[PDB]
């Protein structure tokens, strides 16, 4: 239960945008799309703005809005992210891909009027000339992961850790470790919630009419992990 | 590896593949400047899988008959979903037998 969740029960159109440097490869990526939390579905569009991508899209899904997730009534207490609406969170992350080089990410995700808004700065190194990212060896898919959140008072807000599974062609899998913090950016209270994951199932697709370098994202999201109606077992 | 043959229609989709096929070729200069006129039936279309054991779709082949410059051509053209640019042309050639 927050103010900040009344934002969230219709449907929200959402803007991405991010600019990225990988082993000194620049780049940006503007996105466009629409959320609904009643159902936890994000429905977004990625265009590549300066040519060709450096780095496979798949790489890049967990980076370009937890707020869209569906949270249980019985778990709507431990809903930080909308809490922290409308003027939003910081999201930071490291993200190391095994035997390979890895991501630092930091976020603002807020409302700018009526539109949700994720800003993204990315930092890559370290990265291998032929590994599988940059020789772009990832297969244009994506799995199902749990997001792992708990609390961090300290700094008001929370702390995440997942471990992503990249396809790789060759038939075997590539791990992307993932550390998460997100803060609020103003100073009205929070939820700060019990241990709980987010399940999220995404599928990538192409427009088949655009010539640009693009990712067409379809994801849904919903929290879980704290189970429901036990209270009543002890009366 | 890949599935099966199947027909498909000739819609503007369709129709777009081959100019595609025709702008392509014109890159090489083989025949030469060759202007689309149209692509005829039959239209092939397969799927393309990646080359492991969890045999996800990576993408789609397709086989046209294109006229251009009043002349009748076979291509071939991959989509290939996991490196940009995704289409490609495989195979350009004729003058070919109607089908």
């Amino acid at each position: 239960g927050s103010k900040g969740e009344e934002l969230f029960t219709g449907v929200v159109p959402i803007l991405v945008e991010l600019d990225g440097d990988v082993n000194g490869h620049k780049f940006s990526v503007s996105g466009e799309g629409e959320g609904d939390a009643t159902y936890g579905k994000l429905t977004l569009k990625f265009i590549c703005t300066t040519g060709k991508l450096p780095v496979p899209w798949p790489t890049l899904v967990t980076t370009f809005v937890q707020c869209f997730s569906r949270y249980p009534d019985h778990m709507k207490r431990h809903d930080f992210f909308k809490s922290a609406m409308p003027e939003g969170y910081v999201q930071e992350r490291t993200i190391s891909f095994k035997d390979d080089g890895n991501y630092k990410t930091r976020a603002e995700v807020k409302f700018e009027g009526d539109t949700l808004v994720n800003r993204i700065e990315l930092k890559g190194i370290d990265f291998k000339e032929d590994g599988n990212i940059l020789g772009h060896k990832l297969e244009y898919n994506y799995n199902s992961h749990n997001v792992y959140i708990t609390a961090d008072k300290q700094k008001n807000g929370i702390k995440a850790n997942f471990k992503i599974r990249h396809n790789i062609e060759d038939g075997s899998v590539q791990l992307a470790d993932h550390y998460q913090q997100n803060t609020p950016i103003g100073d009205g209270p929070v939820l700060l919630p019990d241990n709980h994951y987010l399940s999220t199932q995404s599928k990538l697709s192409k427009d088949p009419n655009e010539k640009r370098d693009h990712m067409v994202l379809l994801e849904f999201v919903t929290a879980a992990g704290i189970t429901h109606g036990m209270d009543e077992l002890y009366k | 590896g890949s599935g099966e043959w199947e027909i498909i229609d000739i819609g503007p989709f369709t129709q777009n593949l081959g100019k595609f096929a025709v702008d392509e070729e014109n890159k090489i200069g083989q025949y030469g400047r060759l202007t689309f006129n149209k692509v005829i039936r039959p239209s092939m279309k397969k799927t393309i899988y990646y080359a492991n054991s969890r045999g996800m779709i990576k993408g789609y082949e397709y086989q046209l008959y294109v006229y251009a410059s009043d002349k009748l051509f076979r291509a071939d053209i991959s989509e290939d979903y996991q490196h940009y640019p995704h289409r490609k042309l495989l195979r350009f050639n004729g003058p070919v037998p109607p089908p």
